[PDB]
């Protein structure tokens, strides 16, 4: 749909964690640069958790859909802290905004 | 003199799932207008507003508190203190139409553990029985803490409401929540990277964020960090006492605990002046709409 009202929703619900453009930040969040799902997690050194490595996951955008809906409930035991995305426009407009700046 | 005595008084024939049912308009509507203060929610504000009628509670006198839900009044409305809780109060009006028979003083009660629940909080039990009462309950002007203070100011004022030093760092903890604005208070910044979930990071990034005292757009003093966090004086001055240290680092490396003792002292925030009968309902725990299937 809307990947122009998806930088709107990612500079407000996940600027302040994630970074999809450098390589370098690693603010709380992981760098989110060529997110297709490598599997689950990406290192610069970044401490993960024991949840993400277990049971890899291809981040393709229906489960990444999941992913933003529950953080919890599809990957229990996540540093992460997101409430979710319940509305489905929404993530269809911010999952968008992400794979052309992972280029 | 006579102290002033509080019953609660259940509402007519009503009970848990009566309240419940407000319960889940609230969190419906928290979760309706996610789009409120750049997508955090009305969560953090309904928290806030929950404090600031149970934060008027006088111990001495029994006056004020959360019993009277008195905060449809002119005269507590317009405080400068309270600026910016006028939307929270604007959330719970559409739902107070619908429910006609319940009381300000729970529904303001009721919204502030709807939020920290709906936000991934603790379960915190909540009773009912507070009735509204007449003009002159209201409590004055001036009840609510100075945002610019240190230490001792804080643990004097909270003797007040009858909290210890474990109590106030738990309370403090819901300071990870939202943010502050210049057009009310006057300090600017949000409190951590998660504005909506209920977490300890309040603890975490203050014992290793490095924190430089600055000022702000409204030449207050506040504590800025090089994460883009910020910290009021009186939310910083509890690692600048050992008492209060060794609590805020406990409940750093322990998360559980903190939600258990939030969960006790944030009920006895809201309780604060009421009497409660023996014949008395045991208190709610209400069911979050992740556990209804929402
Ligand atoms: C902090 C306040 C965060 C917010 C808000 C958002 N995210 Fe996040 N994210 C955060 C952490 C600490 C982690 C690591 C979890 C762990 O177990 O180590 C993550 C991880 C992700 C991931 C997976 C990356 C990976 O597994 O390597 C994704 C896909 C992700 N985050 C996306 C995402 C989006 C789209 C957000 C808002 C719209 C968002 N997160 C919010 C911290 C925080
Ligand atoms: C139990 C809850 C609670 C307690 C106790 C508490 N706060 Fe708050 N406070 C909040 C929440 C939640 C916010 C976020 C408001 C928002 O996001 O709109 C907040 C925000 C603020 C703001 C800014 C509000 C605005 O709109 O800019 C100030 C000032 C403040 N707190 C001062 C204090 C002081 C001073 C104390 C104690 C000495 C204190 N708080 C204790 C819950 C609390």
């Amino acid at each position: 749909g809307s990947a122009k009202k998806g930088a709107t929703l990612f500079k407000t619900r996940c600027l302040q964690c994630h970074t999809v453009e450098k390589g370098g930040p690693h603010k709380v969040g992981p760098n989110l640069h060529g997110i297709f799902g490598r599997h689950s997690g990406q290192a610069e050194g970044y401490s993960y958790t024991d949840a993400n490595i277990k049971k890899n996951v291809l981040w393709d955008e229906n489960n990444m859909s999941e992913y933003l809906t529950n953080p919890k409930k599809y990957i229990p035991g996540t540093k992460m802290a997101f409430g979710g995305l319940k509305k489905e426009k929404d993530r269809n407009d911010l999952i968008t905004y992400l794979k052309k700046a992972c280029e | 003199t006579t102290p002033l005595v509080h019953v609660a008084s259940v509402e007519k024939g009503r009970s848990y799932e009566d309240f419940q049912k407000v319960y889940n308009a609230i969190a419906l509507k928290l979760r309706e207008d996610d789009e409120y203060d750049n997508y955090i929610g009305y969560g953090p504000v309904l928290v806030r507003l929950a404090w600031h009628i149970s934060g008027t509670w006088d111990k001495h006198d029994n006056t004020g508190g959360s019993y009277g839900g008195t905060y449809r009044f002119k005269k507590e409305f317009n405080d400068p203190s309270n600026a910016g809780l006028q939307n929270g109060f604007k959330f719970l009006e559409p739902i107070h139409k619908e429910f006609p028979w319940i009381s300000s003083g729970d529904l303001f009660s009721l919204g502030g553990v709807t939020a920290v629940q709906e936000m991934q909080g603790p379960k915190i039990p909540w009773r009912c029985g507070r009735v509204d009462t007449p003009e002159d309950t209201t409590p004055d002007n001036g009840r609510l803490p100075d945002a610019d203070k240190d230490a001792g100011y804080v643990r004097t004022f909270f003797q007040r409401l009858n909290m210890n030093d474990r109590e106030v760092v738990a309370l403090m903890g819901a300071h990870a929540l939202g943010k502050t604005h210049l057009k009310n208070s006057g300090y600017e910044g949000p409190y951590g990277a998660a504005n909506n979930v209920f977490t300890n990071e309040f603890y975490l990034n203050l014992l290793n964020e490095d924190w430089k005292l600055e000022k702000n757009d409204a030449n207050n003093e506040q504590w800025d960090s090089k994460s883009g966090y910020m910290m009021l004086p009186t939310d910083y001055s509890l690692i600048q006492d050992p008492k209060y240290l060794s609590i805020v680092k406990e409940y750093a490396n322990d998360q559980d605990k903190f939600f258990k003792d939030f969960s006790k002292a944030f009920e006895k925030l809201l309780e604060n002046g009421i009497t409660f009968p023996k014949d008395a309902p045991s208190p709610f725990i209400f069911k979050t709409l992740e556990e209804q299937g929402l």
